[PDB]
């Protein structure tokens, strides 16, 4: 299913979408629990 | 019975120099204008 005749075919995230205090873009990650190791 | 303070340990001065927004960047939030480097 090809539309124009002689073109080429049109072709796990760990962060969130914040905004910061300035107005940009602020990245929030998994907060760590701090449950101690088994080893 | 009162307590009194006898002294342990670290006598030690902590001059601010900035405080951002993120883990260890992100926008600066205070930024302290006075500070002389060694």
């Amino acid at each position: 299913e090809i539309l124009e005749p002689f073109v080429d075919p049109p072709r796990d995230r760990n962060y969130r979408i914040e905004k910061d205090a300035n107005g940009g873009i602020r990245y929030v990650y998994d907060e760590i629990d701090p449950v101690y190791d088994s080893d | 019975t009162d307590i009194n303070l006898i002294e342990i340990g670290p006598r030690f001065v902590l001059t601010p120099i900035i405080i951002q927004e993120g883990s260890f960047g992100g926008p600066i939030l205070y930024e302290n204008k006075r500070f002389i480097s060694p």
